[PDB]
């Protein structure tokens, strides 16, 4: 009659607390703790199985936020305060030999120091960035000096992100979309269950999507509600597009006790001479791209519109310019470019400046220092995606512009974790016989 | 998960499989995450062993007890019920249910098979 | 906890209800504790599962073993010991030979039903 | 013959760690972690149970104490520390508009204070209370300074009681004493058991017990050894008696910044006039409330016996006067008007000093310093009972004077915590029978 | 562990011992270690509780399936196997075929005992 | 046919986390949150079992040193810093009663000192040990302040060794080897198991290995690799050798506050005259026990060779010297004296020095400052084993020096640890019958 049955396939939205696990040096996302992956992480697909997914709810954008935060802020911890540097400093130009345009972007600036012996000062100097500094009424003081206490990342950890996979403990597990043109809600009929989702880089940057999974097939557009001018729209691309971006000046650092143990690395001299470290982004490649992601766009607005790009308003540097990290080295590109033209119906170069006082996560508090590299930096990237707003005004007749906006790192994830969602299993339950 | 939309008659040559992986069996960030991991599996596994071993079966993956299907509880077709459809869509009718099933199953079987077999 | 002050006899149509929860089923100050609560509830739970699994009952709540009963252990008639007085009063005697009990119920049971039933 | 039941009765004393439960802003005993309470804590009353209690042996005091003195701790730990404030300070009197009394209390001092860049100093200055500073042979230094460093309470922190549940792990209980007279030790017939206790906020006071709970029907006298000079004897009240305290000079605050996202929370300059800040308690109900506390130890001492009160004579603040907290801000009032009067057979004013730099818990070492509070502050509260303490000497005839002495919270712990007692479940057991 | 070296035979009569310690049953240094020790304990003894619970036995100790055994598992006579040698040396050659024996021991139990007795 | 059984003797090599048990003050290792042993730490010998061994290749060593090292530095973190310390120091001798030797050996040096008010400094002196002190071109700076902070230990922490065993959680167990001739390495025919080892005292020392247990027979000679250079070969004793240290300089200390709060130890004056601190060892025991150490050492180089010693040859002086700690304070003896003479077919008395600034565990960052001491010190220790090392160079002939050589703590343990390996415990496994 009433009979009980175990292993039964059944299961329930829930929220429980997924783990790190790695392919398993020392960097900054620590992921020598994650326990190494399995060799053989098969799906299982589930057969004749609908389910219902939505990007814009997933508490798995918030767990990875959370864990990368607090996984960036205990990385950061024992290393050097720079408490000491909040001085007044004497600063001129570095005038041996500008480029023209580096005109008064780099300052040879000196101070008062503290020694070993906290009874005698050293008199050095250093150089910096002129977003780093702050004139007083040629006085200067760092930059969020009057805000936050600046912390020096200790120097041998690596900024280079890792795969990062996600698994469920027993009795849980992650389902994972395939259907390759979902738009982050609603059914998506065929769903496989894995206890792991694949590895996501935590890759951090503002207005392009870099290093990210690329679209099965069509670029995606997917927004939470695409006629609210309120909400991003994300743009997943199905090819790459190729950036380069480089740091051409030669530098060297000097390493400054400050105290017993305590040590500053300076700018040093720059050998050589000097250079705007701008990005390359591949002309046809780029524009044939955003031909595509406007054919895309009229989907929703029109086959008869007009789709514009304009470069990002205002505000501050996350949200104005393209936010990256090579190597541990922060920069902030000048996208306007790119996010340019109309469409109806050679390489591109993005001047970039140099920043090494970061306030990462959009937080007030806690400054980090990142402390200069020597080697001339060279990196190459995969734009992989776009993070869009739709601007505002009358918005009349049919036609639209779209801009560079950005901020908010949980976009970036949820650009990737998408395609997830956690279930619990419910191993019980009962139905009717006879016996 | 394999039995997936198979119907719940189909589903059931296939528990074992399932049942399998239910368990599987420092500090800082990630170790913290681990080790409740684990704790929770535990409590989950036993939350539901001890539930089996009150509804006397203990031997488990299928059994039977002593009470007879209520005609409210979707009193449709076996032909229906036991073949042509998958758990989860019984789930989502049955699951109304839920604590008055449970709550026979405990009892009805403990008051007459215990006491019964201890008087013999 | 509500047999309370019933007799053992009277205390045994209920061992379901208390059984149910026995297991029921970050750090910083109150953190640390209710990570220890949960451990220690499995823990507990637990240690007593194994013991009624080497007392080969398993399928507990009520259950008989191959052990006599000796006159040392309280013999008193089974009209008061079963009938007419508590749990706790029970416990307050019968606990002197807790680790004699104990002993027997694991090893009488295993060396004659195992090893027979082997041999058959 | 020998057969074994599981789900049995039976109890043993335990001890074990008890959680918080809440009933779910970040206030100072983070009651956000607990978890939400059970909707239905309904006890199970044991029908034909006795039961032994000893509220002075009762270990649920011992963690409630330790508990609140480590969540204490982490509360006050990522916070401002105000070592720079340990300079000398040219004091001075706030002579403005005194009104009397408040003639030494209110102190107008500058001091040289670290700044943002830490090469130049800045002049400021601030109020402080008497109590708070040290003459030094009109130099000052902060009372403390030579023992402890002092902390500055993070500003946003509520020292709001919340109630707080505690709740026994699976496999334990909490039994409560339903006997409405019990004396605090021995027997208790009547005995149900909970999961839970019922909420207790974490009140702390000295001399009068404040917001507790009442007495089911008489003016309980409870204690370890009523005949012991050595014991305190705790009163539970069956009636409130109301108590209305003040702080009425209306305050500012400057917020001064010591160093980078450093900043202190000075006293400003007061609006208007000076006040002692004094509480108002009932006089009909005060006294007539001490009437029935006569009645009741007459019971132990004889009822010809004379009973009189008198004030604490001497110690610490925090055991000469009633120390209690509202809404932050520290009180220490003078309760030699209540103490008073002499048994055979309108409102009462209680001047009070404020002080910012508080040593919690009795401990030598850790100060912390309590931010001002710029709004008026009122508060009522219920005094729900007394601590007292019966006098030495000759303790001749038949008179005994009694004494508002305290110190060491874990009595007011106690006072709530009386009924309830620990126990572990052992649902395993054997008796003969014949099968 | 007092079997040692006696043979798997006479090691038998001896499991319950065994058996009896397997479960037993802040912060800082030491008491980080001593709440996982807490906590792997637990695993491990519910990690081979649910393989006991598959290969239907439960009431373990000893028990029997309805797996043949094969010749290529170490076809030896009986008279040395189960008389003459120790575990630690018949694991050491019987190991090979784990995997094998455990996937026989879950199904060919489950898949003809239950199925059948939910017909009967 | 197939059949299961459980409580089967089968284990395996593991490695698993091992916990502390200690026999139940406020030490440096903590050994009050152990728990408390068995009363009855029965062992089950195994009959007719064999097993293998390998204490150069065995985990229980590297979690000894992990513990150990952890520990220490959880010990040390909540006390004093002493970075204030690192100032010019104005220094002279100490001439008021030199006895020859301790020429150079203490000087009285003063500093300028911060105060409670920070805006006054203190002028102080304090005596130092030469080996703490580096002379910059008589000024002064403690030795290492331009490497690490040094941080005071607590002044109530003992340093005194507490046995700690270490125990299996259930599921594991430890076994260890009882062939009393067990050369450290290959099978061990008789083996008995226990869930926790004997007690093994923390004791730190190099050259010179003490308070260790004793081989039950005969010297025995221990090594990786007795005939690779690299390799260390411990000596294990059968029989203890007797140790006296002293340190009889009678000495004061003085305390210092630096600010609220934090107050330092100073060593103040010497009462009385000055001694070198030296240690005596009994003269006839230490070369019989020599001439036991040659007697086996020839059975692995040929009974026709000649044994020769040498003291150390070099380094730092935990490498050069006999380094151990008294009551807090910590030596470094010169063991010339001892490690003489050759082997072909009454009191010593070695000098020693005493130094406070401590970098354990051979570590570059973290110095420990050791607190003055003012009883006097005297320590009875046995010496239990040697650390020696084979020389290099042609070794040719049939002669070979070996000299006492040192470092890595881990050997010390390795040197109690070697009996014991860490098993699990697969209770679970099949065999044919006929049922
Ligand atoms: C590190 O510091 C520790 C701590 O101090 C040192 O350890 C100490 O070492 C001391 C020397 O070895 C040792 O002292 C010995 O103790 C023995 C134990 O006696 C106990 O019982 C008697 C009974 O009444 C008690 O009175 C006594 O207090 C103890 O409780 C004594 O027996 C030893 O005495 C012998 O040596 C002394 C040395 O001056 C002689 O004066 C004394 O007469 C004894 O010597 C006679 O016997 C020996 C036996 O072979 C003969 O060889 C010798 O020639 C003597 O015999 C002649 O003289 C006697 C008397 O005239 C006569 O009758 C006989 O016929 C012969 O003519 C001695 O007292 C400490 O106890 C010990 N302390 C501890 C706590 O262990 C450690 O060594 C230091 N280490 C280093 C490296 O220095
Ligand atoms: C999108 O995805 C791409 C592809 O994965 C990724 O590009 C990669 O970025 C990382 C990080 O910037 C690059 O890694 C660096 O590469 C340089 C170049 O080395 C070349 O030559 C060596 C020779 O043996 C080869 O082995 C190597 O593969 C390259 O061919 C390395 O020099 C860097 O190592 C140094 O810096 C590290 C920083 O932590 C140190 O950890 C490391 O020990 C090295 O430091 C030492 O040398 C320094 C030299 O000045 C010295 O200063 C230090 O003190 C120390 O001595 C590092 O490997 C990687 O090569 C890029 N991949 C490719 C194909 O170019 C993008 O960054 C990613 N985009 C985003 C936004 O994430
Ligand atoms: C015994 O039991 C009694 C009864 O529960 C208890 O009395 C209560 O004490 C608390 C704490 O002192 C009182 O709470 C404060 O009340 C004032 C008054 O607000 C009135 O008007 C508002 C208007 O909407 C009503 O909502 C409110 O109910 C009252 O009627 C509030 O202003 C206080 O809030 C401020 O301070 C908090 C401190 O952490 C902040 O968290 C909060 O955000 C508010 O701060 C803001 O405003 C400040 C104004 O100057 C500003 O300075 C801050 O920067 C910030 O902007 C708070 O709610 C409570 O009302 C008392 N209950 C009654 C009935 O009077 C006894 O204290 C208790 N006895 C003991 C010893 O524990
Ligand atoms: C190898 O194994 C041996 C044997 O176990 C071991 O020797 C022992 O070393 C320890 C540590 O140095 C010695 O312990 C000290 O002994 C002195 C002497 O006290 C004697 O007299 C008292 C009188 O009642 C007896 O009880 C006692 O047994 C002795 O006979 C004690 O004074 C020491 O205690 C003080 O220092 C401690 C350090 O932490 C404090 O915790 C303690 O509270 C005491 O401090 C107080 O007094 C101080 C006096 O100046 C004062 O300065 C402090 O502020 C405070 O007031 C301590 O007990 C032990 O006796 C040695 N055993 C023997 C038999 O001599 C070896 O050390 C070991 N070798 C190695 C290398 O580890
Ligand atoms: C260092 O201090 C001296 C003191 O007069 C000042 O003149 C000098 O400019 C300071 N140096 C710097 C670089 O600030
Ligand atoms: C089963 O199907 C038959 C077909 O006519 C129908 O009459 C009967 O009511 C059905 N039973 C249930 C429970 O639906
Ligand atoms: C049971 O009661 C009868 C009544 O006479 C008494 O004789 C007998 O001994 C009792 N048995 C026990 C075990 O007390
Ligand atoms: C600040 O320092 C100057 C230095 O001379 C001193 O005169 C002045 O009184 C100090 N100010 C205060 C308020 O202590
Ligand atoms: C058992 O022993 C007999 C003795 O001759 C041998 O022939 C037989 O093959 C043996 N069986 C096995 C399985 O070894
Ligand atoms: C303290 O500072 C004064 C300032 O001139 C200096 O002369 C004196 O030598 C210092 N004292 C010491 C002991 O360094």
């Amino acid at each position: 009659w009433v009979t009980v049955y175990y292993g039964v396939p059944v299961w329930k939205d829930a929220e429980t607390t997924l783990f790190c696990a790695s392919d398993a040096k020392h960097n900054v996302w620590a992921t020598h703790a994650c326990v190494p992956t399995d060799p053989n992480p098969q799906e299982i697909h589930l057969e004749n199985v609908t389910e219902e997914f939505n990007m814009w709810k997933n508490n798995m954008v918030e767990q990875m936020h959370t864990d990368i935060i607090s996984l960036w802020d205990q990385s950061l911890k024992p290393c050097v305060k720079l408490t000491p540097l909040c001085v007044t400093l004497q600063c001129t130009n570095v005038t041996n030999n500008i480029t023209d345009d580096m005109r008064g972007e780099l300052k040879n600036c000196s101070f008062n120091m503290t020694t070993e012996l906290r009874d005698k000062k050293q008199k050095v100097y250093s150089l910096f960035y002129r977003l780093d500094v702050v004139q007083i009424n040629k006085e200067y003081r760092l930059i969020n000096c009057n805000t936050s206490a600046i912390t020096q990342a200790c120097p041998k950890v690596s900024f280079e992100p890792i795969p990062i996979h996600y698994c469920a403990p027993a009795g849980f597990a992650i389902l994972k979309c395939k259907d390759k043109k979902f738009n982050g809600t609603g059914p998506c009929p065929s769903v496989s269950t894995v206890q792991c989702t694949h590895g996501i880089k935590p890759v951090v940057s503002t207005q392009l999507l870099l290093n990210g999974s690329l679209a099965e097939e069509e670029v995606m557009i997917r927004s939470e509600n695409i006629t609210n001018n309120a909400k991003n729209i994300l743009v997943q691309f199905n090819t790459p597009v190729q950036i380069n971006c480089t740091r051409p000046n030669n530098n060297t650092r000097k390493s400054i006790r400050i105290g017993p143990g305590q040590a500053f690395y300076a700018t040093g001299d720059i050998i050589g001479d000097i250079r705007q470290a701008h990005c390359n982004v591949s002309k046809a490649t780029w524009n044939e791209t955003l031909g595509k992601v406007v054919k895309q766009l009229r989907k929703h607005f029109g086959n008869n519109t007009i789709i514009r790009f304009a470069n990002s308003s205002g505000g501050d540097l996350e949200v104005t310019t393209h936010s990256f990290n090579c190597g541990g080295e922060f920069f902030y590109c000048n996208t306007s470019g790119l996010f340019n033209s109309t469409w109806i119906s050679d390489s591109i170069t993005l001047p970039c400046r140099i920043k090494q006082i970061i306030n990462m996560w959009q937080r007030i508090g806690q400054a980090m220092y990142a402390p200069p590299i020597q080697g001339v930096i060279r990196c190459v990237s995969n734009i992989t995606g776009l993070i869009l707003t739709r601007d505002g005004g009358s918005t009349n007749s049919t036609t639209e512009t779209f801009r560079p906006g950005g901020g908010d790192m949980r976009d970036n994830w949820r650009s990737e974790l998408y395609k997830y969602k956690v279930v619990k299993i419910e191993p019980l339950g009962v139905a009717p016989t006879r016996c | 998960l394999g039995a997936a939309g198979s119907t719940m008659g189909a589903a059931s040559m296939t528990l074992t499989v399932q049942a399998r992986n239910l368990l599987s069996g420092k500090l800082t960030v990630w170790g913290i995450k681990q080790l409740q991991a684990r704790v929770l599996a535990v409590e989950r596994y036993l939350r539901d062993q001890q539930l089996l071993g009150i509804w006397g079966c203990s031997g488990k993956l299928i059994c039977c007890t002593n009470v007879p299907w209520n005609s409210s509880w979707s009193n449709r077709n076996l032909s229906e019920i036991w073949d042509n459809m998958t758990w989860l869509q019984w789930d989502k009718e049955i699951s109304n249910y839920t604590q008055i099933i449970y709550g026979l199953l405990e009892e009805s079987q403990n008051q007459q098979e215990k006491n019964e077999q201890d008087l013999l």
